[PDB]
């Protein structure tokens, strides 16, 4: 429904980037939230997807270990954490909604609404 | 030690007497309902097969533990035959099965390809597929480990609180009894018109020695009219013919 | 992950001409593709999902085709505002992308 | 659909039987050979003869059956 | 565990079920009556698959067979080779399976997630010492875990000698899996048998009702091997087939008219599906039919396929414009 994200930040190497996207209405009980990174000069690099309903998170191999995702139980709050921020890992990164689901668990094959993002640097 | 519903346990009760004395009237239970025998008469009967199914489910799932009632817990975890004889017993267990951050020790099968038949206990962990791409043990998209724990919490709504469910399933006297309610014996009376009870097969007639033999597992016989012809005495095992009173 | 290769690295055409963009998998993904349009200053937006099925709010000039491992994005007539970098996405991650430039 | 009648010589004599299908106009949903199609239905498993005799087991519509030399 | 070799590819011959495999359908005494019973029964006069072990050939015959709706199983021997059964679905440790094994120490029944040997076996060794046979091997499964059902009986000091001749002891069993219970019935009779089950009649008494909750679609038999000082010591080829036979049939829904004699033994029965005469006997509740015409059941053509052809409606009903509307 919504992808309300954080502002931009600059921080010390090794620090974690902890931000969340808030989705209201019926998002919590339906659609999941996917985190993707818009590295400069690149295409998008998907990082992971959190499903607060199944208590599960799916991750890109590229971002395993460094990216973990936490979420709340009310407003769907996709609280992504990127550990060990490096200065070379400067990017605009964001959340997007995965608009396909079912009660037969076909779950999320694709995306619909994307949030554009915020910059994290050092 | 209650089981996850996806893998509910079961214990056999045998070679024992009583404790069917409307134990539920202690009012420790949120619900008690029998689908066969009326509860107050359970303690007057003999049974050949008695079992207790033991597991933990959410409050809004309690209603699914019933013959004829469909739903995911009824179809993917624990299933009763519609032709069910027994009693379903349940109570709130927040003091044992709930934790502040959620008690996740109890698993449910949420993802399944087919429904269960009565009393099938499927403890498989095969990843469930829901789409055209195989997703072979990937986790995500079209596939998930079939089981999910539920975080029971002491502060959630009642339908989200844990309940302990025990289903007492049993067979009636169609074989020699092994479990009986409490009974007081009286002596065997031969000849004369006498009102008898044994293990059931209650009736009035004249008991005389029979010239019949029963196979070791039969206990009693039947006439063409489907009335008891003769019975074996639970004590000493003599076969007695039941003739009508004049 | 699901590895995808895109081609050409750069496509060169005039506005009004057809733009064809290729994406190829190392493994079959059935019909699970999405296509996106990237612009300077903007993360790419969704054009297509389900390989050929057009996304909500997207103009009729965009459509896709293909199955298994071989997929195409077609813009029947590329507009001056569509000289974007196009990308494919599999259920999990994105391909390399094709830059489109004016000839 | 229809009724099925079984023509039986007494079992203390023979275990051969013949079967009559009430509404079959042969178009039968079971077997063949020894098929006599009559107004009483299809009689399968009996030999029609051009002789005539006293009636033994009646079938209907002028036809009777019997067990003879077997 | 051990993949056995050196075998003649003896063919899957069939025999006649005749009038065997009726069973006692109840646990109630009846006598000097006829009674109509509905159950899963071995059909009369069916083609029963014959299986056979014989050395001469070096034939050991221990395949995976379908369980379907239940299995009629006969065991023919004097040699005590055929013993034990395996029941389950995939039979590969992925899920639980039921293992029933008769060894000299005891009879063990367990339900576990078992790791299969592919072709498991028991066996005896012929010792030079005392010129006698002794149980030496239990190469039955590689492992088991996650065991939920277990029963163990007393010792069975069975005659382990590799006795030759026609077969003298016949056991008959049925294995059927109903509403969570694995039901086992059996009986023993004397024989003089080589290939064709005697044209006899039997009803067998129940033994157990096992409260397992197990899904069974396939089963495999278990056979013993004979090893000696007259064979190679190699575990895959160093063996003797001895001599044994077994038969496998399947149960089908049937109605039988059963005849209970004085003292309640089922003495005879008629399979109501064999032919029009049997149908007549079942209809009349009699094993004797007088000369004449009887009507039996009826004839009805069954459907072969189905038609839906409903309205070609493609849009969806606007329930969401009613519910969650303001
Ligand atoms: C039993 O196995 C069959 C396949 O052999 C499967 O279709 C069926 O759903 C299984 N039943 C249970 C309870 O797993
Ligand atoms: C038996 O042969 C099969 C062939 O597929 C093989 O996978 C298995 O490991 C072999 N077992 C032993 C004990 O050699
Ligand atoms: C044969 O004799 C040996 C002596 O070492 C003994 O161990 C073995 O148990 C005996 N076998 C039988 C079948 O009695």
């Amino acid at each position: 429904v919504q992808l309300v994200q954080s502002g931009a930040e600059v921080k010390k190497p090794g620090s974690s980037v902890k931000v969340s996207c808030k989705a209201s209405g019926g998002t919590f009980s339906s659609y999941t939230i996917s985190w993707v990174r818009q590295a400069p000069g690149q295409g998008l690099e998907w990082m992971g997807r959190i499903i607060p309903i199944l208590d599960r998170v799916m991750y890109a191999q590229k971002f395993q270990g460094r990216v973990t995702i936490t979420a709340d139980k009310s407003t769907s709050t996709a609280y992504m954490e990127l550990s060990s921020l490096r200065s070379e890992d400067t990017a605009v990164y964001y959340c997007a909604r995965r608009a396909i689901d079912s009660d037969t668990y076909v779950e999320q094959s694709h995306f619909d609404y994307w949030g554009q993002g915020t910059l994290v640097t050092v | 030690r209650f089981a996850s519903v996806y893998a509910w346990n079961r214990k056999r009760i045998s070679n024992c007497v009583a404790d069917y004395s409307v134990l539920y009237n202690s009012a420790s239970f949120s619900t008690f309902k029998c689908y066969g025998v009326c509860p107050t008469k359970l303690n007057d009967l003999c049974f050949t097969n008695v079992y207790a199914d033991s597991f933990v489910i959410r409050g809004d799932e309690v209603r699914q533990i019933a013959p004829g009632q469909t739903g995911k817990i009824a179809d993917y975890n624990y299933k009763l035959p519609d032709d069910f004889t027994g009693c379903v017993i349940a109570w709130n267990s927040n003091n044992l099965d709930s934790k502040v951050g959620g008690n996740y020790n109890y698993l449910y099968r949420l993802f399944r390809k087919s429904n269960l038949k009565p009393f099938e206990r499927d403890i498989s962990t095969e990843i469930y597929q829901a789409g055209s791409t195989p997703c072979n043990g990937v986790e995500g998209f079209n596939c998930y480990f079939p089981l999910q724990s539920y975080g029971f919490q002491p502060t959630n709504g009642v339908g989200y609180q844990p309940y302990r469910v025990v289903v007492l399933s049993f067979e009636l006297l169609h074989a020699p009894a092994t479990v009986c309610g409490p009974k007081k014996s009286t002596n065997l009376v031969k000849n004369k018109c006498v009102n008898f009870n044994f293990n059931g097969l209650t009736g009035t007639g004249v008991l005389t020695e029979s010239n019949k033999k029963f196979l070791p597992f039969q206990q009693f016989g039947r006439d063409i009219a489907d009335t008891t012809d003769a019975v074996r005495d639970p004590q000493t095992l003599e076969i007695l013919d039941i003739t009508p009173c004049s | 992950e699901i590895v995808m290769t895109q081609s050409p690295a750069t496509l060169s055409l005039s506005p009004g001409e057809r733009a064809t963009l290729s994406c190829r998998a190392s493994q079959s993904v059935s019909s699970y593709l999405a296509w996106y349009q990237q612009k300077p200053g903007q993360a790419p937006s969704l054009l297509i999902y389900d390989a050929s099925n057009r996304a909500t709010g997207i103009p009729a000039r965009f459509s896709g085709s293909g199955s298994g491992t071989d997929f195409t994005l077609t813009i029947s007539s590329l507009e001056p505002e569509d000289f974007a970098v196009y990308y494919c996405q599999q259920p999990l991650t994105f391909g390399g992308g094709t830059k489109v430039e004016i000839k | 659909f229809g009724g099925v009648s079984v023509i039986t010589p007494g079992t203390n004599t023979s275990n051969q039987v013949a079967v009559l299908y009430q509404d079959v106009n042969c178009r039968v949903y079971s077997t063949g050979s020894n098929v006599f199609q009559t107004r009483a239905g299809c009689l399968i498993g009996a030999e029609h003869v051009n002789n005539s005799y006293e009636c033994d087991i009646p079938i209907g519509a002028g036809i009777c059956a019997s067990y003879q030399t077997q | 565990c051990v993949n056995l070799t050196t075998r003649t590819q003896l063919p899957p011959a069939y025999t006649n079920s005749f009038t065997r495999g009726v069973y006692y359908p109840d646990k109630v005494f009846r006598s000097s009556v006829l009674h109509s019973t509905q159950d899963l029964f071995l059909p009369f006069f069916s083609n029963v698959t014959w299986f056979h072990a014989i050395h001469v050939t070096k034939r050991f015959d221990n395949p995976v067979l379908p369980f379907n709706d239940g299995v009629y199983f006969a065991s023919t021997e004097k040699s005590n080779i055929i013993r034990g059964w395996i029941f389950g679905t995939t039979l590969d440790s992925k899920t639980q399976s039921l293992l029933i094994v008769n060894n000299a120490t005891n009879v063990v029944i367990k339900v576990c997630e078992f790791q299969f040997c592919n072709d498991p076996f028991l066996g005896v060794y012929y010792h030079k010492n005392n010129k006698s046979w002794m149980e030496s091997e239990f190469r039955v499964y590689s492992s088991a875990n996650n065991c939920t059902f277990e029963y163990v009986s007393q010792p069975f000091l069975m005659d382990l000698e590799g006795k030759q001749g026609n077969f003298k002891n016949l056991r008959e069993f049925v294995f059927k899996n109903i509403d969570g219970y694995f039901k086992i019935y059996s009986k023993h009779t004397p024989i003089n048998l080589v290939r064709d089950l005697p044209q006899g009649f039997s009803a067998l008494e129940p033994l157990v009702d096992l409260p397992i909750g197990i899904n069974i679609t396939r089963f495999q038999t278990l056979l013993a091997l004979h090893r000696s000082y007259l064979t190679p010591g190699d575990s895959s080829s160093g063996w003797t087939a001895g001599a044994a036979a077994y038969y496998v049939g399947y149960l089908q829904p049937r109605t039988f008219l059963l005849k209970y004699n004085e003292n309640g033994t089922i003495t005879d029965a008629v399979d109501c599906a064999l032919d029009p005469l049997s149908e007549t006997k079942c209809t009349l509740k009699s094993f004797t039919v007088e000369k004449g015409i009887y009507q039996t059941s009826n004839f009805r053509v069954q459907p072969t396929e189905s038609i839906v052809r409903f309205p070609n409606i493609t849009n969806l009903c606007p329930f969401g414009e009613v519910f969650n509307a303001t």
